[PDB]
């Protein structure tokens, strides 16, 4: 039903679990979140997170897409990231290459404030902080990124797109309701395929709104609307990652 | 059903009238087949403005016209073209706002020059310039599809380079298979024709 | 003799190739002619893909 | 996946040699298709006609078996996509003009550029002792101007290894 | 075997679309009179996306005909027009951006208008070298084979310095560039740096943003 999470919604639904943003923040991203939309050729650009940091000047973080694509099995976007630590003016997020994908995912630690800033590892190698902060994202998007199963749907030349005659899902207390963005639209994979204990969903069934909250990923939230057919997804705290699940579950 | 030609000229587009006007279309009857914001240049002006080559008007209309970014439409109705000329009302503004009050260029158009929209004359100027803009545009399957003018046409234009890509196969004789000989004689038409030249870096 | 070699070699595609670029009336006949031969190989193998692509989907599900 | 044919040459009762081919029946098809023909019903003591020393062993005349044309078919020119650039490249001959192709064939026993677009290649030799057959072939005791003075003869001509 | 070489102009922003540009020839045919007759041929030259530049485009059986021999071919080379932001260096694009000391040591954001209608925000990562240089991925010209992927854009970095420094700027500055290790400073180097910089962002009396004139 829905063609794109508003962020007024989001915030709304997923204040009770910490996910809000300053006031100041909210006003400056309801002017600025279109300009940025505009000046890049994008058509459908979102807040993605806000990741925190050792100053008071967190990392908003905006994701957006031209074209999504059915590659090789896997529903692919062509996304873009967007940056900020004030709602007003955004910054790009690069992506990087894979020996630094590999060589940011051992910096463990929270992130500090200016995005100029290089962490050292071992011979030195001097890594910049932008590329630590795309790599989380990545990370967490790749694990995290929900949508309601059959939201989506292929037409011809392979494109996936917003399923318009979307009727909600039945039961949606049941992870089997819920997938990863990137699974084929006739693919039968869901969060129910993850690993048992990564998924906790709340469902209050008189206000009808599902809420599913990633055990692995601490801070990722989603929420889901059956009423009024709303779904969306925010993420709040660092992007680090729980890994000893099995002694906390 | 037919369809005709029609801009809306940068002096309503500057003064961000254009949305109107495509309603003012609409509400008449027209419909919007194909539509494309776009500024000309010098050179694709004067092709487009061929019909008054060194006129006396020629220098401030061309100059006018690449001035800002224009709009370009194809209308469609069984009337289109009279009927487009009608709405579109008398060519001069002054005479205009005289005889048809409420017409587009009394409502829209400043000058003798800057009526503020283009239309066409007659169905082969329309299909001309239809074509002038939109290439890929389909239309009109009775004139083109004709028997003597199909054969004109095989003959002056596409026969001369075909006649010589399949002497060279004949000569060649690849392959028996039909997808070489079809890959041979498509890469040499491609290669060596007429209109176009050839490619080296 | 070599005539029906370039019959029934080319002419039954080039008969609907000529067909095609003169309803469309182009600007270069004869590139629009190459252009229209080349993709007609490639849509002849791309839907014995799709037919492929269709039937192993069916069978999995 | 394609045939294969073979054939003994004996000059004056003793056994010269035997040779066996493919035959390019994916490159060509009709030609393989009235050369096994005439191989299966025919060729069977035609004499080796045209033997030059290094350039081609032609040979393969049906009805008069010294070199003149024949009638009851003519074989038009179906591909020049093989290219003689090895020996042993067996190929139909004509003559200057095309789609005048008979009986007789040829097998190169050199690089041959010219042929190239000229005439119709269809098919090689497959091993090495054929090739040296042919080659010991060149250096007969006596030939006068250009055929084997004994009759250099097919004496068995035969189908293997497919349909 | 003469041939006619005409250079043939064309900006940025048509290589990288993919212009259809119509030229025009006179072409000279040699009669019996004195002076020459000329006449003037339409060429239409179809440039793809991103031809690299020395292209040639040659014309078969066009140019001045002289009695005898059939004419020879006119060839067009392709070059760009000078580019007020962009410099082509291949398959990518080279900008060449005049940047403060201060927006290199602390960083800022270069904002870069592309040959495509779609602005760019680029972060400064470190501190710029002297004659370093920053790469952003996927922003250059297209690739001449495959029309998709395309090269990737060059910010090539010059520092432009101050030009006057006070002695308390450089007291300030020597300062900033022998700070101790923030696990080595004393409670006073803490309560020092707190009160100078709630002096320095004070919000009417401090020079921490200030109204230009």
């Amino acid at each position: 039903v829905q063609l794109e999470p508003n962020i007024t919604l989001v915030l709304k639904h997923l204040a009770s679990c910490g996910a809000v943003v300053s006031a100041e923040q909210q006003a400056a991203l309801d002017h600025s979140i279109p300009i940025k939309r505009i000046e890049a050729g994008l058509r459908s650009l979102t807040l993605w997170g806000r990741l925190t940091t050792l100053n008071g000047k967190d990392y908003l973080v905006a994701e957006g897409y031209n074209v999504a694509s059915s590659k090789e099995g896997a529903a692919v976007y062509e996304t873009k990231y967007f940056y900020s630590q004030d709602g007003a003016r955004w910054s790009d997020l690069q992506p990087v290459d894979s020996e630094t994908a590999t060589r940011c995912a051992r910096i463990k630690g929270m992130l500090s404030g200016d995005p100029a800033k290089n962490y050292e590892l071992e011979l030195v190698f001097q890594i910049p902080e932008l590329a630590v902060l795309r790599c989380r994202v990545d990370a967490i998007a790749t694990a995290t990124s929900v949508i309601p199963t059959d939201s989506t749907i292929l037409n011809a030349a392979s494109q996936v797109v917003p399923n318009r005659l979307f009727a909600g899902a039945a039961y949606p207390e049941k992870l089997e309701s819920y997938q990863h963005r990137f699974s084929l639209p006739g693919s039968g994979v869901t969060l129910s395929q993850d690993l048992r204990g990564t998924w906790a969903v709340q469902y209050d069934a008189f206000k009808g709104v599902a809420q599913v909250r990633s055990l692995l990923f601490p801070g990722y939230f989603f929420y889901y609307a059956a009423n009024e057919l709303t779904w969306g997804s925010l993420y709040v705290g660092d992007g680090l990652r729980n890994n000893d699940l099995i002694f906390m579950l | 059903l037919e369809k005709t030609f029609a801009l809306i000229k940068p002096d309503a587009v500057r003064a961000g009238k254009a949305q109107e006007i495509m309603q003012l279309i609409e509400l008449n009857g027209f419909t919007i087949i194909a539509k494309q914001k776009l500024q000309l240049t010098r050179a694709r002006a004067e092709e487009f403005y061929g019909e008054h080559k060194g006129k006396e008007f020629f220098p401030k209309l061309v100059n006018f016209m690449t001035s800002g970014p224009i709009w370009a439409l194809v209308l469609a109705k069984p009337g289109a073209i009279l009927a487009w000329r009608a709405l579109m009302g008398p060519t001069n503004v002054f005479k205009a706002r005289a005889e048809q009050p409420k017409c587009l260029r009394a409502l829209y158009g400043t000058d003798g020059t800057q009526n503020a929209t283009h239309g066409s004359d007659s169905p082969i100027s329309a299909a001309r310039e239809i074509k002038f803009f939109f290439p890929t545009l389909s239309g009109d399957p009775t004139i083109y599809a004709e028997p003597t003018a199909a054969a004109e046409y095989i003959t002056k234009r596409i026969q001369p380079a075909l006649a010589k890509a399949l002497a060279a196969l004949a000569r060649e004789k690849p392959s028996a298979d039909k997808f070489e000989a079809i890959t041979f004689v498509a890469g040499y038409l491609l290669q060596n024709n007429p209109n176009k030249p050839k490619v080296l870096m | 003799h070599d005539t029906a070699y370039l019959k029934e070699t080319v002419g039954e595609a080039l008969a609907r190739g000529c067909a095609a670029a003169i309803s469309a009336q182009p600007n270069d006949p004869v590139e629009y002619l190459g252009l229209w031969l080349l993709k007609y190989v490639k849509n002849a193998e791309v839907e014995g893909n799709f037919y492929r692509e269709r039937q192993q989907d069916l069978q999995k599900k | 996946g394609r045939t294969y044919c073979a054939f003994s040459i004996q000059q004056s009762s003793k056994l010269l040699g035997t040779v066996v081919l493919e035959l390019f029946t994916d490159i060509a098809p009709a030609t393989c298709a009235n050369f096994i023909k005439y191989i299966k019903d025919g060729y069977q003591g035609t004499p080796l006609h045209r033997i030059v020393p290094n350039g081609w062993v032609q040979g393969g005349d049906i009805v008069d078996g010294s070199g003149k044309g024949d009638p009851g078919f003519v074989l038009p020119d179906e591909t020049y996509s093989v290219k003689h650039d090895a020996p042993g490249v067996l190929g139909m001959a004509t003559g200057g003009q095309p789609h005048t192709a008979n009986t007789q064939f040829y097998i190169s026993l050199s690089p041959l550029p010219f042929l190239d677009g000229k005439r119709v290649a269809f098919g090689r030799v497959l091993n090495k002792q054929s090739l040296e057959n042919l080659l010991a072939l060149q250096t007969l005791p006596t030939f006068q101007n250009e055929r084997p003075v004994p009759d250099v003869v097919i004496a068995s001509c035969h189908v293997i290894y497919n349909p | 075997g003469k041939n006619k070489v005409y250079p043939l102009e064309l900006t940025l922003e048509e290589i990288f679309h993919g212009c259809l540009k119509k030229v025009a020839h006179k072409r000279k045919v040699l009669l019996f009179s004195g002076e020459y007759v000329e006449e003037e041929r339409q060429l239409t030259v179809d440039v793809k996306p991103g031809l690299p530049t020395g292209t040639r485009f040659v014309f078969e059986g066009e140019g001045n005909k002289t009695p005898k021999k059939e004419p020879g071919p006119v060839v067009f080379v392709l070059k760009p027009k000078p580019h007020p932001r962009f410099v082509r260096r291949g398959s990518d694009l080279v900008h060449k951006v005049t940047l403060p000391l201060h927006h290199a040591l602390i960083g800022t954001t270069l904002d870069i208008r592309t040959l495509d209608d779609r602005d760019l925000k680029v972060p400064i990562s470190d501190i710029m070298r002297p004659g370093s240089s920053l790469t952003v991925p996927g922003e250059g010209m297209p690739l001449p084979a495959t029309p998709s992927a395309r090269g990737n854009l060059v910010i090539e970095i010059d520092l432009l310095f101050p030009t006057h420094l006070t002695e308390t700027q450089k007291m300030l500055l020597r300062s900033a560039f022998f700070l101790p290790p923030p696990t080595e400073q004393n409670e006073e180097t803490k309560k020092a740096l707190r009160d100078y910089e709630a002096a320095f962002k004070h919000d009417l009396k401090g020079w921490a943003t200030v109204f230009k004139r």
